[PDB]
């Protein structure tokens, strides 16, 4: 039932809202529910993360309706990952910035269940680069700081981070990366990040439990 | 004797730094190219 | 030794990098597309070749640059390189080949 | 403070019982606490899998113990896994039948949490070739349920299983398996497995809860 909805969402992601021979909305909420229901497989979440990272006619209400109901079934892939990853941040190509925050915020929900989490480990740069952009900065450190291993604590991104800090009066998100830092390399110079949404890691939860029945 | 090592071992710690910045900072979907993902992605 | 694996990783990537400075990189800073990137290559070579020659004097690598130098701005603007901050017309690499436990 | 307590039970599970100068268990009920509480990290899983592996000189009220509390905080690596399955079925080193069928229920309970799933598939001739031992058979078959992949189903393996059931009568566990070998293969003769606890499950999802803050 599900590939269904994705394959009309995608036709329609392809044309403009006034040229479309049908309202969306209703076929969005369908889809919405059916996630609620039965979560997203890894291939349909592929799909799904395409239509909320490229450039479409889709609307940014539709597409935050499917960010928030986007429960995994099983597992996600690193496919999955690193669209969301090359979408942060400012370029014609990248969704709005409102939207990031939201993908920010799910890697952080599903972080537990990607296949490989190193795969953010190999990107470590990319999202620390972005912490200058203040609205996703908060999602942003939050992420960084499930993702910080010694490796990643270099001389630079240690300056680079007191910089930041210093220079927008004291982030305590900045603070809180810098916590993280500490607990590799104490030589350095001194919000313990909570689960973002507990109703959704609850509905996650249950939607998990499927994968121990057969 | 060792130091010929991490020389050359660093030398693709600069290259690879700086390599990913640029691709990633070239606004280019780097995602969806092999040859643009090995760029940017550090090793595992 | 598994030395000339660091070594045959950074040729192959420098090879690699050098494909993308004038495939993607050099078209898009003219907006001619050669010469673009033929400058920034050369201004990334001297980056790097500099920031290994200072070892440990962090303060002699600075390399000179042309006053409107658009590699310049678009490497510090990538975060791979920093102007000095008492003028504008010498720039450094960020060093990404320091580490404490290297 | 979890390596102290292992370090003790190690030590006293080479000296028989009636040999110690002081009763091991309420270490070992200290350990169980802390098991309930935080869970055991890779490395402490990868001692306790070695402690309920290898003959020792614990009681088994003692191994059950540990076993019904063996909650890993993130993941379980392959070791451990390959720990557990080297200790199934009949010989001289391994453990008792009642506590490979605890270790199978829990492979079962920890599957999601694998680091590598697949590592099941690469033993699972091992685990077929142990459905006719009835003490471990309802566990097996669930675990088995999870793991077969179409690479499995081989023709004696579908005839094993269809020699077993006929000469049990009536086991739910094994048509509950051949229901699995019958998805990939249409064609030969014609109980959904559960989560064996849920509390366990729900016990063990808020212990893992804390993998996403920082």
């Amino acid at each position: 039932g599900l590939p269904r909805l994705i394959d009309a969402i995608e036709e329609a992601s392809k044309i403009p809202a006034k040229r479309r021979q049908t309202p969306i909305k209703p076929t969005i909420e369908k889809l919405t529910t059916h996630l609620y229901t039965h979560g997203a497989s890894p291939d349909s979440l592929l799909r799904l993360a395409d239509l909320l990272t490229l450039r479409n006619h889709l609307d940014q209400a539709s597409l935050a309706a499917i960010t928030r109901n986007l429960y995994p079934s099983s597992t996600v892939s690193d496919e999955v990952v690193l669209r969301f990853i090359g979408a942060l941040g400012h370029g014609q190509l990248k969704p709005t910035l409102a939207l990031q925050a939201l993908f920010l915020r799910w890697l952080v929900m599903v972080y537990h269940l990607l296949e490989n989490p190193g795969v953010l480990g190999q990107v470590y740069g990319v999202l620390f680069d972005l912490l200058d952009t203040a609205a996703i900065r908060p999602q942003l450190c939050h992420l960084l700081a499930l993702v910080t291993r010694r490796k990643h604590v270099r001389p630079f991104r240690i300056q680079a981070i007191l910089t930041l800090s210093r220079q927008t009066g004291g982030d305590p998100n900045l603070t809180g990366l810098l916590r993280v830092f500490k607990n590799y390399y104490p030589e350095i110079i001194v919000s313990a990040f909570k689960h973002p949404d507990p109703q959704w890691r609850q509905h996650l939860d249950e939607i998990q439990q499927r994968r121990s029945e057969a | 004797h060792e130091a010929e090592m991490k020389s050359n071992r660093r030398r693709w710690r600069i290259m690879k730094g700086a390599a990913s910045a640029i691709v990633a900072g070239s606004g280019i979907d780097w995602v969806r190219d092999e040859r643009l993902r090995d760029l940017v992605l550090d090793l595992p | 030794r598994q030395k000339d694996e660091w070594a045959k990783k950074t040729s192959s990537l420098m090879k690699q990098l050098d494909w993308f400075i004038g495939e993607h990189l050099g078209a898009m800073l003219a907006a001619e597309a050669l010469a673009a990137s033929a400058e920034m290559r050369d201004l990334i070579e001297q980056l790097m070749n500099k920031l290994v020659e200072a070892g440990g004097d962090n303060s002699a690598t600075y390399v000179e640059i042309p006053r409107e130098s658009a590699a310049a701005r678009f490497l510090v603007r990538s975060k791979v390189a920093m102007f000095h901050p008492n003028d504008a017309r010498r720039l450094r690499l960020v060093d990404f080949g320091r580490d404490l436990d290297d």
